[PDB]
């Protein structure tokens, strides 16, 4: 189970910058990817991507879309490898 | 009446910390719920002590109380928060949140 | 070396089940009236040793069904 | 009082164990009596999970219960039995029927 | 790098205690009036950013014997 | 902290019979010493000697004493080494 990497903050943070993540998980616990964003007014600017845990939020969702109306960080998770390599937003 | 792992929907907001957490806005930890009754069902991995305490109980019932039906193995979840300056950083393994396991102790 | 015993209790799925030994164990709690479960056990043998008190009887064996013709 | 370790006499005799355990004739196994009251101090070990729930239930105080005081460590005694052939035997190291340490979960 | 902060509380084995940061925290459990204690703290720095609700206030800093003068609310 | 080992039934149960014993113990918690015998009207008949847990009925007990009125097995344990050497009975 294989999620899309990207930290924008890395170089502060000292890890990677862009890449993919295998994750880590429990035994019989489901996996997740992420994806979070800010938004300017159309302009896209993003924060951070990656791996997830067990959270019922993501529960059998195929794409990963962001559905508060409008937040200082857009937040996204999802089902599926990969799944968070594209992400959209629609309360 | 039996012990047993109970869903708790947590909402950070109902706790404050959505002065913090970014996402998500609740989680699923769980609840550990119900009683502990003679005799002890294998599931709930009696220890040694909680079956002698439970027996001193049936015959004490004023004195010494139940063992208690408590989290016994925690899962951690994934968190997305702000950063002590303002950083949307991520806690991947959040220790301790939701509950795994239940049992008598 | 397992083996089969009747299940007549509340964690009940089903109404046999198999364990290490059979048990039959009669209960005073809460102040109600004694009521006798009959099941598996696993773990904790010396149990069995008890000696049965005012407020519980615990009784194991370990031929197979060996818990249905028994009360106490 | 608060949450703490209490003595706990167990007699033998009482739970019926006479038929079997020669020595000790009763010990010390400890209770985990008291409540779980916020903020949990450091010395109850208070997991994640705990603090959650304990907060919730400041909020709802009717579907959602304290933290449990239980025991979270267990020290062994030893003990002199009748072997199933009545032979006194030994065993020194009888896990887990004494309370080392007490805590919130 | 502890610090030494004003102990007012029942788990408080003296006027003042030593730990990692400074703490007053404000609760009102069911029922009851709502009260104030301060003290040590070094387990949970989370706990601190916990935005007050109505019915707990955490706050916490840590500079010397800096939870005396301080008082909290609710909402 | 050092106890005298000793085990009529070694043969049945193979052990050593006599000698000493290294009490394997917790951090900050008390060892102790045992003996137990039989008494058929004064002839003495030993059944096992050897190293005890922190049980609060040894504590600070200088001699191997048994307290027990007339049992079947005569128990007694003790605080200090070698305090299982000898053993007596009063009630
Ligand atoms: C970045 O990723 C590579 C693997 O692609 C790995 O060798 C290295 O440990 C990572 N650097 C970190 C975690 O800072
Ligand atoms: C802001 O960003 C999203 C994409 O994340 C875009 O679809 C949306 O229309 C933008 N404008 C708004 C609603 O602020
Ligand atoms: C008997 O005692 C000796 C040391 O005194 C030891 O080396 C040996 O392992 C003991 N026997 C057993 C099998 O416990
Ligand atoms: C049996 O042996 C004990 C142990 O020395 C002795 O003190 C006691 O007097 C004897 N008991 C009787 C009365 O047979
Ligand atoms: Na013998």
């Amino acid at each position: 189970r294989e999620c899309i990497y990207y930290n924008a903050n890395w170089e502060l943070e000292r890890t990677n910058q862009s890449g993919l993540e295998r994750c880590e998980g429990e035994q019989d616990k489901r996996l997740h990817c992420y994806a979070s964003w800010r938004n300017s007014s159309g302009t896209i600017e993003l924060v951070k991507k990656g791996c997830w845990l067990d959270d019922f939020n993501c529960y059998d969702r195929q794409e990963c879309v962001a559905t508060e109306e409008n937040p200082q960080v857009y937040f996204c998770c999802c089902e599926g490898n990969f799944c968070n390599e594209r992400f959209t937003h629609l309360p | 009446s039996h012990c047993q792992k109970t869903s708790l929907r947590v909402n950070f907001e109902d706790i404050g910390w959505d002065s913090w957490i970014i996402a998500p806005k609740e989680y699923e930890a769980y609840e550990c719920k119900g009683g502990c009754f003679f005799p002890l069902a294998d599931d709930v991995t009696p220890t040694k002590h909680a079956i002698v305490q439970t027996l001193v109980h049936l015959k004490f019932p004023t004195k010494v109380g139940k063992a208690c039906c408590v989290p016994t193995k925690l899962s951690p979840i994934s968190v997305l928060y702000k950063d002590d300056m303002g950083v949307p950083t991520l806690k991947y393994h959040y220790e301790g949140m939701s509950v795994a396991e239940c049992g008598c102790r | 070396p397992l083996v089969t015993c009747t299940c007549e209790s509340p964690h009940c799925k089903g109404p046999t089940c198999r364990g290490a030994w059979c048990t039959v164990v009669l209960v005073r709690e809460e102040g109600r009236h004694p009521q006798e479960h009959r099941g598996c056990g696993n773990l904790h043998r010396e149990l069995c040793r008890g000696r049965p008190t005012e407020f519980v009887n615990h009784y194991c064996c370990d031929s197979h069904l060996c818990n249905h013709n028994v009360s106490l």
